[PDB]
């Protein structure tokens, strides 16, 4: 393929669906994966604040 | 099993013919007035519709801890941002979901290549008619748009993050010093510029040849020899969706640095 | 003069196999080496044992690819 | 010239042939002496071996490929 | 006589990826030793060796521009 | 000009067996080396040499049977 | 002959990056090792480096001129 | 022509001296550092390098039994 | 029939950067290794390594009036 | 043509040259550099390193051999 | 066809290049090491590398006045 | 066509430089090695590295006199 | 310095020719090397007079630089083998020495130019000139009265069989029978091991002789194709190199010989 408009438009299907997944599970898995790391911290702390 | 396999001798009754299957270009699916539609542009659609079920599936729940399909999800996500900690520190969430679509839509691509009737399953535009025969759902990255569409949004990436990351000294490198980056910056900035070449006709020419390597070797035996193979093929799709993600994140990290 | 194009791909791809080949051999054993002496640090070395292999790839690719603009 | 055909598929063959045999004999050599300190890590390297291994016959088989592509068109 | 352009592609890529191709390898080769052996040296070693590689992949693509040339004009 | 083919047999296993064989050289000094550093994983080296040597001979058994489809039909 | 002109501009350029290719190869691969080693030598490593990748590029600048002569004319 | 045959031969024979000549000075230099370095196992790496001496030189052999069927024709 | 001469210059060219500057390449290689290790030896052996440099290049410099002799007649 | 036969014996000689004299040279390398580590198993190694010779050589001789064939009937 | 001399003459300059280049490269790479490795042996070492340099200087010299003879004569 | 003796004699005499050429370096780069690391053993070493350049010549001289069978 | 590469006086061509056969009027007729040897052989014979006609303690001069070359030619034979270091001395050092006078008159002005026949003239837009020279008339080649003795075959194959001869001779004085029990013993395969042995020895003086008259002919015709490419400033390093590489031969074939006698001995 040399057609530039099938270009742009392949181009634009790509933008689209990484704009789609960016919003869809990506940023609620780095929302779980950061919470899970702050419970691990506040783990450590509480078990410190225990002692 | 036994290693007196007799059926290796099957192309005498099944006879898959001549690999006709030898377009290095696209083929239209369907008559509409508008832009054509691919055979590539029809599967990047059912990929797409694969991904957004997939990631519907498992993260409906959003349960805090992850079985079954939510585990098998969240792992590869979790091993590729180890992966770019590891490769960078602080640019790790700047570009994390453009490479992460990047690798797992040209993971399917190459995986849905080695799926049945990628290279028998086509429309008439067969022989015994007389429309000739085109395959139906040739892979994505085999096209050539789409393989240069990731790699000039690469470029931008890389280049537009640089600039922001480095001010105006991105822009023009350092070709005033005059007595080191006078002949090794002019090669960078053609390294550079040629380096979305390499990474379109790396994937290009890799899918490219696996699919030429499937109807040839089912030319030659269509039964039992390309089982090897075809474990090789489905290995180097994950390989080289890895390779792209690595590639593009490095190239990303160093362009910084 | 006919086949001559059969040639070209020939001699194109029979050199894109032995330069690459014998960098891709080069880079998994200095790689292998590396782990076994340090084990520690392999999780940094595979993804520029990647990166090698990578580059030795695209240049055997640019031989191919170019073997199959010749072809058709 | 009517014999450049096969001449050509041998030149697809014997050329394709030289490197990766250089490849994977390099490469099974550093897994070797890799496996001769710490065997432990036998399985790792290995594994790193056969991703090594499949990249020389990738090559290797895309010559053969182009081996049958001169051989019957 | 008349397909020597062809030719003339096919050898400029091939012998352009022949070479570079064992230079990237044996620079990924030392590298790779050199971090494994200093990991603390690994910043200027990561730069140096992208230096080679930005050299020797210019000169293999230096050949395929050539061979650009050749196909084309 | 009828016997270019003989000459695309020899090119076809001579070149098909320069790149082997070194593999399989250098596999044969990379397992006595590892044998002299620890005969006691001996054996497990020895099962992944003659695996080597196998897929060198694989490219071998390549350069040889379609060197005989150029000899004969 | 018609052709046999984008030949040698193709064989120069193929050849001119086969050689300085494999020659910077070493020369960073060394100097990687070198610097991995031996951390503080950077000044002496670097300047050496950067004369022997000069005088290696030297060849490939004449091959690159050659060509250029041959295709202008 | 009609010479065709006698550089088929000539071109066999020759590559089967490059290969298995470079595999048999691999092996040889490998097997005598590691006895030298450890006598003790030598006898048995010595059976391990006449086999990979066995399968260069077979290699050879098949190079040579196709020079053989270029001979006489 | 007419241009090989200008195909033969390439060769003159060509050929000439592969040998001289990858050895080119090993000195530097050898000689940052003399630096990697043995600081205060650099004034013996960069005469050496220049010796060595020059001797390649020599050969490069044949390689290159030859080019010559037959780029002009 | 009619120095068909002469370049037969001329490539099939160059080529029994490149293979086993790098072949005996990588052997008298090796051997040489055990000898220096070990001085005790000289004999041992020597004769191993003349049977390698006495392989390597053979080889060379065949080919010479095949070319005096062509060179006389 | 008519210029065959000159194609010659540059293919043994090329080849005399190609050889003997990497030979010094060797060389000159193995001197310099081991007088770094060694200080207080240089005094033959040095010698020796070139005498040995003088073997390959021979074979490249011997290369370059056939290409002479050849288009001389 | 013109003369291939010409080109016989001269990929003769290339080939045998390539060859012996990098028969004789790595021949020396070991002798050397052996000897900076055991210099009391060296005259052996040496004797038997004359004897490799010997033989390495040898063919090289091989190749220049089946050159000379060409040449006249 | 960039701007006095002038071309137009330059060599209109470059002459390669074999050995050229003087005029030789009388009996026995010379060629142009064997002058050059005489030459240098009478000048090596007088700097070794003079060197000997002043010989006593705390020597300067001409003396001093010969003790010192004679001193460190003692060294490096006796470093390979101290058993024959003074009996084989005597062949190798005048060998070492002829090959250096012969290298060295070759850098001489005149080698190629004293034609003995037994800028508007250089073509324009060209980078050799084609300057016509004095003996171009009737036809001539402006034989060279002046060369590179080493340039010949003749010396060099004269002087490669006389080492091998001496070389023979020696090991055949004190060795026993020993040539036959190491060539072809018939002892397992040390048999092809003796034969390649032979062979090798065989052709050790053809190569050597072939070696020295192909480096001294072809720094001849470099050196020519330098002048006839820039007519100066060019080819100094190319001059240097081919100087330092001239006593390199020099002292390489005496070290060859030396080892030839050794391993014939041992």
């Amino acid at each position: 393929g040399i057609n530039p408009t099938l270009f742009i438009a392949q181009l634009i299907n790509f933008l689209l669906l990484i704009f789609i997944l960016r919003a869809l599970l990506y940023r609620p898995v780095m929302n779980l994966l950061n919470e899970r790391t702050r419970r691990i911290e506040e783990s450590v702390r509480d078990a410190e604040k225990v002692r | 099993v036994g290693a007196l396999i007799i059926s290796i001798a099957s192309r005498f009754f099944l006879y898959t013919g001549p690999p006709h299957v030898e377009v290095a270009a696209e083929v239209i699916f369907d008559g509409i007035p508008g832009f054509p539609i691919t055979n590539s542009f029809v599967v990047a659609i059912i990929i797409d519709i694969f991904v957004i079920a997939l990631a519907v599936a498992a993260t409906r729940n959003l349960q805090m801890v992850p079985r079954g399909l939510q585990n098998v999800m969240e792992f590869i996500l979790e091993s590729l941002y180890n992966l770019f900690r590891n490769i960078n520190a602080k640019y790790v969430a700047t570009a994390f979901p453009l490479v992460a679509t990047i690798f797992l839509f040209v993971l399917f691509g190459n995986w849905f290549g080695l799926l049945p009737g990628v290279g028998s399953i086509g429309v008439c535009h067969c022989a015994a008619q007389g429309k000739k025969l085109v395959p139906l759902f040739r892979a994505p990255a085999a096209d050539l748009n789409f393989t240069f569409a990731i790699a000039v949004i690469s470029f931008v990436f890389i280049e537009y993050w640089g600039f922001r990351a480095l001010g105006p000294g991105y822009l023009k490198k350092f070709f005033n010093t005059n007595g080191i980056m006078s002949f090794v910056g002019i090669i960078e900035f053609i390294s550079e510029l040629v380096k979305p070449f390499a990474l379109a006709f790396r994937l290009f020419g890799n899918i490219f040849a696996g699919e030429v390597l499937l109807v040839v070797m089912a030319f030659l035996v269509p039964l039992l020899l390309p089982l090897p193979f075809y474990g090789f093929e489905v290995f180097v799709g994950f390989i080289q969706a890895l390779i792209f993600a690595l590639l593009t994140y490095a190239f990303l990290n160093i362009a910084v640095t | 003069m006919e086949g001559l194009n059969l040639v070209a791909t020939a001699l194109a791809v029979g050199l894109g196999a032995i330069g690459p080949g014998v960098g891709i051999g080069i880079i998994v054993s200095g790689a292998v080496q590396a782990i076994g002496r340090n084990p520690e640090i392999e999780n940094r070395v595979v993804t520029y044992m990647f990166i090698g292999i990578a580059f030795t790839e695209a240049l055997a690719i640019f031989g191919l690819v170019i073997a199959f603009l010749i072809g058709f």
